[PDB]
RNA sequence: AGGUAGCUCAGUCGGUAUGAGCGUCCGCCUGAAAAGCGGAAGGUCGGCGGUUCGAUCCCGCCCCUG
């Protein structure tokens, strides 16, 4: 499960679900699915605690590499959609100041 | 209180909201800004939502000592309203200035009382309705003379802001 | 000695923040309120760094109060 095959398959499933989210609501559902407690990437970390000690460094920097890749995609997408939401508020609230 | 005239023009200038911010001019000199604060500023600063603010440089406001000599005609007035369609981002003050420039001396008062958007207007448009009060200095103004002044006001608004008489 | 949700505070001894009260929001109640029930939103765990595959938790420095 900590293999670089099931991990990279889960990062790719997450990075395209993040790319396909066009709403903060859609992106929230994507977050709980690809980063929440029941996510493959989060269960890969909880397995590091019952792992033999001589296998945690070689597989920990692998699981961490997978987590940081999907986390980076979600964070940049959340900022992008929030800015688009915020910009749309300012234009919708324009008034004739004269 | 300063006995000066000001104009408010659209502006973008933090910490104000860029769609709800006026820059204040006396003549062609900027003297400050006014409007609603930026929602991002309000949140970052812990301010109440919707906080508004004004700041003017008093030293840039020239001191004035006017000596008015008003013309007070006692002859009856004529009251007419005009409804004009313009692009939605045309400042209402610019339309009223155009109406005034064409109406001439017979126009004593102009007041906007309606700003309307809707499907019977069309998209990207708005309708402004002004109450006009006409008066002559030496005679009882006729409705035809008033309507001629009104027609010249509508023509001036057509040429200056693209106003179209409401149909 | 402590800094943990917008405020006031439990708690977590390296890999699941386990939380309360208030406040806010949302229902019920009222013509509408307050109060009262009912439910929800809400957490880089003081900042900058070190160590470590991984730090709210260990180390260094520093800000804040008694
Ligand atoms: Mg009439
Ligand atoms: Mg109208
Ligand atoms: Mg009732
Ligand atoms: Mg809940």
């Amino acid at each position: 499960m900590l293999s670089p095959e099931a991990l990279t398959t889960a990062v790719d499933a997450a990075q395209q679900a993040i790319a396909l989210a066009d709403t903060l609501d859609v992106l929230a559902r994507v977050k709980t699915e690809h980063l929440g407690d029941r996510s493959p990437l989060a269960l890969a970390r909880q397995a590091l605690a019952v792992l033999p000690k001589e296998q945690r460094a070689e597989a920990g920097k692998r699981v961490n590499a997978a987590r940081n890749a999907a986390q980076r995609s979600y964070d940049e997408r959340l900022a992008t959609l929030r800015a688009e939401r915020d910009a749309a508020v300012l234009v919708a609230e324009g008034i004739d100041v004269t | 209180a300063s006995r000066v005239d000001v104009t408010l023009r659209p502006a973008q200038y933090l910490p104000w909201h860029p769609g709800r911010c006026a820059q204040v001019f006396v003549g062609e000199s900027s003297v400050g800004h006014a409007g609603q604060l930026h929602p991002a500023v309000i949140e970052r600063s812990g301010l109440p939502k919707g906080t508004c603010a004004v700041e003017l440089n008093l030293d840039a406001i020239p001191c004035s000592a006017p000596l008015p000599a008003p013309r007070v005609s006692p002859y009856p007035a004529v009251f007419q309203d005009v409804s004009l369609v313009v692009a939605a981002d045309i400042p209402a003050q610019a339309v009223a200035d155009a109406v005034r420039a064409g109406a001439g001396d017979l126009l004593e008062d102009i007041a906007l009382f309606d700003v309307f958007t809707g499907p019977q207007i069309g998209e990207h448009r708005k309708s402004l309705t002004f109450a006009l009060r006409f008066r002559a200095p030496d005679r009882t103004l006729t409705e035809d003379d008033a309507s001629a002044a009104r027609d010249a006001a509508v023509q001036s608004a057509a040429e200056r802001v693209g106003a179209v008489l409401r149909g």
